[PDB]
């Protein structure tokens, strides 16, 4: 383990912490159709 | 050599649509014009053949029209190789711009990978680092101030 | 996330009950309905074929 | 599926939050994500996701 | 440093004058007309300019101003109802 | 079929800079018998400041090219004549603009002249009259001021402006030195012409 | 007017032809990377089932049968070296697209489009223009040129104005037809460098001026307007002059009554919407559009031609890699269909 | 002799500018607001009404975002977009201040 | 959506375009935006509309995907394999009974008035009266020979929001149609105003196949004994050629 | 499907048993050797409502109610101790410390929650 490991590759510090982000407030699911949803609504 | 020009290993016989001014002005399609597709490029070299338009020789090689003919015909080249590749549901004409503008700024075409970003920006230094190669960069930064 | 024998994978989207689902005249409803359209584009004629020879086993009880 | 707070577990170093749902963590907005919102010109959005909602601080710099 | 607009752009202001008391929209003096053509364009009615038929457009904004105001003090009685009812379960 | 090219398109590259030649012309035979015998064909003209260009044109495998001393001596002989020179173009196949020593000198006679631009060029730029190549937009060289004033209006300095090399063809054709400002007119598919300005800086070799 | 599969192909809902004929007539030749099948199985033969040098076609990938029909054990092989083809270049349009995607955009990204509606990074030009232009590709329409295709004696035939004879209508002709012979020269010339890249009268513009002058003479109660010398005179002065003030889109209102000169390059932008202008607002286009209605046209004119400019401070440089790097996805998808 | 480092060089603190606001008739951005500046001034004035609430909007509304919109296509907004030009090596900062109560404002409603 | 036993984020099929999304599995995020500021700049620049004409090609995004391309056709078709495309004012009505608009009037109607699929699909584009004319998906002269295209299917016209004549398909309502219909509605009447037109149009092609139905069939793919010997005849010159 | 046998006698970690299984109609040679793992489902290939367009399926609630592709998942909680340091046992809140928030110690039984009960979010 050294200082300049942390930063190269896509785990880095670089492109995981800075470029990239973990956030609250967020949501996944699976999507599913629905024919009476507007195009700009989501269900 | 014998028998032909260097660069060039097949030359086919294509038929190609173009459009010319009549004598009456008119803007017609002309559909019976022959000309030559080759495999390899080497504009000087069907430069100087007597056979051959010099003034429309048309390569595929962005290289090889910068070399003869500068920076702003290679610029045309750039935009009409990327639509080539692009295909016909491509995108819009000023996204190929961009491409090539930023490619040809500095008078010589530059590349879109690490030798490219030192040539059009060297001081910016945060973005060359996240590229690429952090470490390498951060090191010449150091010792450039 | 279900799928036929033929590939043919599919998310369940509606649950409808069994007075909301179409019949046929002998009374015959369906359990899955799938789009006709998953098929021209992909080809998978050995589900159709399966579902022509599997509709005369369960009738000849085969 | 998944959907898990306003706070929660962080990660020691970098206080970003955890990976995944496994570790009851937040998701992810990668580098792709970014570049849209950038393309949009959301750049309140960003601030709201990538600083307010991430690891935003307080730097005193002389 | 404009002075005086045309009598087009004069009565298309007359129009945005007397809108202003019943839509969204304010008049300015630009010499270039063009805030005058956002707010005949955000206001969905751009028929000014060529045709002299401004007043149903006048009654049509009265209208929906109108059905505005009806709809938004039926949802503050409806609101200050389920605010009592809810304080009156809660004790 | 370089030399045939050469000798048409340098009389034209003579002409499209509106430069007025000195000496008359030869048939292309004894052209091509001196650059074989000599080893090079030197022209001579004079620009409306009544400054002195002469274009060398250096045979392929001529002695100047291969031995640097002989292109040393050869420039050194030239430029201590009593003439108003303000150009010398260097015109010379393609592989010897990678010999380093010939290079070596053409930079070491520029440094003991400061006030003469030196160049050095291969046949294939002066092979056709490049501003008639349909791919090469309209270049034109604007004066200070008309620069001055765009940039003024733009708020822009010359470092911010696209840059072109000033051995670059078209401008190689027109003239342009660094420090100086190109404008190009350039077709285009979106607004169907487009015009540029670009600052011209140091050529390449 | 009953077939289900041939509904779904022949509407386009889903489908092609070449569908319907592997699944019904046969499947034909596969054909990987433009040639048949390669014999990889030791030294002549493309699989045990086929001889040494075979000279039949069922050896190289000719899958005689189609799928309602069914395939044989060596066709079913042959189908699935075309089909793998199929799963390897889905993978790699992931990952090849990524790493070109990437690439693309850190090189880019810097550039934004600023005050000036120019394309720099952060003091140092990358477009003078973006796009040159300085349009929005959310705010294009599809427009024809009519005066491109005409020979010259239909161009007078249909654009010459003989009702008044006044000089002014003998300049307004030459004005259109020395924008049809630029348009020619310009293109003509972009055909001449391009391979395969035709000249079109057909021009993607922010707004569609026919479109406007048929709207509003549809609105309008006024039918079959009389002669009038004056009101003729007077739109063409009005069309004229707003043709020379159009540069001034790109500036503002202020200095278009000031009438501050305007730069050489942002009198190239407008060039095309000068010349349909002059087009679609011809003395010969809009005989029956009063003085009042022609200030409407021009009013709206300006105010769509606005809207399609595009924004101060937009990431330009994100856009176009995003534009660009997206098609490479069904590019390196059809890798196998080319040499 | 390039001697040793001194003090006049070696300053990390940039030096202090003079905000130059180009006059009203000689500028050259355009009198439309963009959807980024119109968003940005909506934006502003819904954060600064979540905090204050003092708005002199005739009408009622029960939400930060409409009372801003309402402002703004009211023109009534307490606001001003200035748009940097250029800051000049001497130290001048040349800007362009925009009144957005005169402006042709983009959004729809 | 009230319902406790959905976890599924649910969207019309016709927003798939935007996403380069379908419904094999796929999973997508989802986050609200509670700060003023950033909810702000959500409903004016992030909005959906914004995007119906895309960025990269200049062209629109949605339109009708798989069930509106071939419904559009059914409703609009002039002859039925029952005569000619009409129906009562009652199976009228029930078109327009989930587009969630405004209803039409049908007060000038008779219970035993026919109405053609042309009249209905008009009554939803008198809202926003565009000028459509070109051929539609459902002509191509590659099946001209063995096909008798009916003169009224072949021609595409629509003056001011009337459908004068042709069909409804992939031309003029499918998805990623440059100049279609919903390319004109968005730049005549703007990007929202387009989306409310595909979820409209939408509902009357899935409404009118409740009744009219579709369907794909094994037998659907075979052919006849004497078309089979016709394919392997022509199989068999190629391989003569060969 | 059937995933194992012996699935009673086995504490694995994310596995599903689904109860019922049928042999296709249209069965192969594979199923000589494996267990089939599915239903045969009566299928309508046809337009209804737009609910199944771009691949997705309409399910009848029926079907599912009565144990179509109904079974049971499983998952495993394997904790360690450390030697002679820690133990299993109830906590009480008067001397242990930073309990967690919201939890529920109350369903624990001698260290470990009894089997049959329902154990919810929150719940140690």
């Amino acid at each position: 383990p050294s200082i300049m490991r942390r930063l190269p590759r896509k785990e880095g510090r670089i492109r995981k912490s800075l470029l990239g982000s973990q956030v609250w407030s967020i949501s996944r699911s699976t999507i599913c159709g629905n024919s009476d949803l507007h195009l700009d609504e989501v269900g | 050599t014998i028998r032909g020009i260097p660069g060039i290993k097949n030359a086919n016989v294509v038929k190609l649509m173009r459009h010319r001014v009549d004598a009456q002005g008119k803007l017609v399609r002309l559909d019976n014009i022959y000309a030559i597709k080759t495999n390899g490029t080497n504009i000087f070299g069907a430069m100087l053949d007597d056979n051959i338009d010099p003034y429309t020789i048309v390569s595929s090689s962005i290289g090889d029209t910068m070399e003869l003919y500068g920076i702003e015909a290679a610029r045309q080249k750039i935009i009409s190789e990327i639509r080539t590749v692009m295909g016909d549901k491509g995108p819009n004409h000023r996204h190929l711009l961009m491409y090539a503008d930023l490619m040809t700024r500095t008078g010589q075409v530059t590349s879109l990978e690490k030798a490219g970003l030192n040539a059009r920006e060297p001081s910016n230094v945060l973005l060359r680092m996240a590229l690429s190669s952090p470490v390498q960069v951060l090191t010449d930064a150091a010792v450039d101030s | 996330k279900m799928s036929s024998r033929s590939g043919n994978k599919g998310i369940a989207a509606l649950a409808l009950p069994t007075s909301d689902m179409p019949f046929t005249e002998d009374g015959l409803q369906p359990d899955l309905i799938v789009n006709p359209h998953s098929h021209p584009s992909r080809m998978t004629n050995g589900q159709m074929i399966e579902t022509t020879v599997g509709l005369a086993n369960a009738l000849q009880g085969v | 599926r998944y959907a898990v707070a306003s706070y929660g577990p962080t990660d020691a170093l970098t206080g970003q939050p955890l990976d995944g749902k496994r570790s009851h963590g937040g998701l992810r907005l990668g580098e792709m994500e970014h570049w849209v919102l950038t393309a949009q010109g959301a750049m309140q959005t960003i601030i709201e996701k990538s600083h307010d909602d991430s690891d935003g601080c307080i730097s005193y710099i002389c | 440093e404009e002075i005086e607009p045309e009598e087009n752009i004069k009565r298309v202001i007359f129009f945005l004058k007397e809108l202003s008391t019943m839509y969204s929209v304010s008049p300015v003096f630009t010499s270039g007309y063009m805030p005058l053509l956002y707010d005949l364009y955000r206001a969905g009615y751009l028929e000014v300019l060529w045709n002299p038929v401004e007043q149903k457009f006048l009654q049509h904004a009265e209208q929906r101003e109108k059905e505005q105001m009806i709809l938004q003090q039926v949802d503050m009685k409806l609101t200050e109802v389920i605010t009592q009812a809810r304080q009156y379960f809660k004790i | 079929m370089a030399m045939q090219k050469l000798f048409t398109y340098i009389y034209e590259f003579i002409e499209y800079r509106k430069m007025v030649l000195l000496e008359e012309k030869v048939p292309y035979d004894k052209f091509v018998q001196m650059v074989l015998n000599t080893g090079f064909f030197r022209i001579n003209a004079e620009t409306l400041n009544h400054g002195i260009v002469s274009v060398f044109i250096f045979g392929a495998n001529g002695k100047y090219v291969h031995h640097g001393g002989d292109m040393r001596t050869l420039l050194t002989n030239t430029l201590n004549e009593k003439k108003h020179y303000e150009e010398l173009i260097l015109i010379v196949d393609k592989p010897v603009l990678s010999k380093k020593n010939i290079l070596d000198i053409i930079v070491e006679q520029r440094a003991a002249n400061p006030t003469i631009v030196i160049n050095i060029y291969p046949y294939h730029l002066f092979c056709i009259n490049i501003p008639k190549v349909s791919a090469i937009p309209k270049h034109k060289l604007i004066t200070q001021e008309e620069a001055q004033e765009f940039l003024g209006r733009e708020y822009l300095q010359p470092q911010d402006l696209m840059q072109i090399s000033a051995s670059d063809p078209p401008v190689v054709w027109l003239g342009g030195r660094p420090g100086d400002f190109v404008q190009i007119e350039r077709p285009s598919e979106t607004a169907m012409h487009a015009v540029v300005i670009r600052f011209i800086t140091k050529s390449k070799i | 007017e009953t077939n289900g599969l041939f509904q779904m192909v022949a509407t386009g809902a889903k489908g092609s032809n070449p569908n319907m004929i592997h699944i019904m007539a046969g499947i034909g030749q596969i054909e990987i990377n433009t040639q048949r099948i390669q014999p990889q199985f030791s030294f002549g033969r493309t699989l045990v089932y086929y001889p040494r040098f075979a000279l039949e076609a069922q050896a190289y990938g000719f899958i005689c049968n189609s799928y309602i029909a069914g395939l044989t054990s060596p066709e079913f092989i042959f189908g699935e070296m075309n089909g793998r083809f199929d799963l390897i270049n889905k993978a790699l349009s992931t990952s090849s697209t990524g790493y070109a995607n990437r690439k693309a955009i850190f090189g880019l990204q810097s550039c934004i489009v600023d005050y000036y509606r120019r394309v720099s990074i952060d003091t140092r030009l990358v477009q003078q223009l973006y796009g040159e232009d300085g349009l929005d590709a959310r705010q294009l329409e599809t427009v024809r040129f009519e005066t491109i295709m005409l020979s010259d004696q239909e161009l007078e035939d249909k654009f010459k104005y003989t009702g008044i004879q006044s000089p002014l209508f003998e300049e307004e002709f030459s004005r259109l037809k020395k924008d049809r012979d630029k348009y020619r020269q310009i293109f003509l010339n972009v055909e001449n460098f391009n391979f395969s890249q035709l000249l079109t009268d057909v021009r993607q513009v922010p707004v569609n001026v026919a479109s406007i002058v048929k709207n509003i003479l549809l609105s309008s109660t006024s039918g079959v307007l009389p002669f009038d010398e004056k009101s003729i005179l007077q739109k063409y002065a009005m069309v004229k002059t707003f043709c020379k003030n159009l540069p001034y889109v790109f500036i503002n209102n202020i200095q278009e009554r000031l009438q501050t000169p305007i730069p050489v390059y942002l009198k190239r932008a407008a060039s095309l919407m000068r010349m349909l202008i002059r087009i679609e607002l011809a003395t010969v286009k809009t005989l029956n559009i009063t003085c009042e209605q022609m200030s409407a046209i021009l009013d709206l004119i300006r105010l769509q031609y606005t809207q399609s400019l595009i924004n101060y401070g937009e990431a330009v440089g994100i856009l176009a890699a995003q534009s660009v790097s997206e098609p490479l996805t069904q590019y390196m998808l059809d890798s196998h269909h080319r040499s | 002799i390039v001697e040793s480092p001194s003090i006049c060089e070696g300053f990390v603190q940039a030096s202090s500018q003079t905000l130059v606001i180009i006059p009203d008739n000689e500028r050259i951005t355009s009198n439309v607001l963009t959807t980024f500046e119109a968003t940005r001034l909506v934006a502003v004035r819904a954060q600064q009404l979540a905090i204050n609430g003092s708005t002199m909007l005739k009408k009622k509304y029960s939400s930060p975002i409409d009372i801003a919109k309402q402002e703004l296509f009211n023109r009534k907004i307490p606001l001003l977009v200035m748009r940097c030009i250029k800051v000049t090596p001497e130290g001048q900062k040349i800007v362009e201040i925009w009144n957005p109560r005169e402006m042709g404002i983009p959004l729809l409603d | 959506l009230e319902n406790p036993k959905i976890s599924t984020f649910q969207m019309n099929v016709s927003a798939c375009a935007w996403y380069n999304a379908d419904f094999d599995g796929d999973q997508m995020n989802l986050w609200v935006p509670w700060s003023v500021m950033s909810r702000v700049e959500a409903e004016l620049l992030c909005s959906v509309r914004n995007w119906f004409i895309s960025t990269k090609s200049s062209g629109p995004v949605n339109g009708q995907v798989q069930d509106s391309t071939v419904g559009s056709f059914l409703l609009t078709r002039t002859n039925t394999p029952m005569g000619k495309n009409v129906m009562n004012k009652l199976h009228a009505m029930g078109l327009f009974q989930t587009t969630q608009t405004d209803p039409p009037c049908f007060a000038n109607y008779s219970p035993t008035d026919l109405l053609d699929g042309k009249s209905v699909v008009s009554m939803l584009l008198r809202q926003t009266p565009i000028n459509y004319q070109r051929a539609p998906t459902w002509y191509s002269e590659v099946y001209a020979p063995y096909m008798h295209y009916n003169k009224q299917d072949i021609s595409t016209q629509i003056r001011n929001g009337e459908l004068i004549e042709g069909v409804l398909d992939k031309k003029a309502v499918g998805a990623g149609s440059s100049g279609g219909i919903y390319h004109l509605i968005s730049r005549r009447y703007g990007p929202q105003q387009a989306l409310k037109m595909i979820f409209a149009t939408q509902q009357l092609a899935l409404n009118y196949v409740r009744n009219a139905g579709f369907t794909v069939s094994t037998a659907d793919m075979l052919l006849t004994p004497e078309a089979h010997q016709e394919v392997q005849e022509i199989i068999n010159e190629l391989l003569l050629e060969s | 499907g059937w995933y194992c046998f012996s699935w009673p006698y086995r504490v694995d970690m994310n596995r599903f048993f689904q109860f019922y299984n049928e042999m296709p109609l249209v069965k192969t040679i594979a199923h000589n050797y494996v267990i089939p793992n599915g239903l045969n489902t009566i299928v309508a290939y046809m337009i209804y409502g737009g609910y199944n367009q771009e691949d997705s399926v309409i399910v009848s609630q029926s079907f599912i109610d009565r144990g179509g592709f109904a079974g049971t998942f499983y998952r495993e909680e394997k904790v360690e101790l450390e030697s002679d340091i820690e133990s299993f046992g109830k906590p009480d809140p008067l001397i242990t410390k930073n309990l967690k928030p919201g939890a529920n110690y109350e369903k624990l039984v001698d260290g470990f929650v009894p089997v049959g009960t329902v154990v919810k979010k929150g719940d140690i």
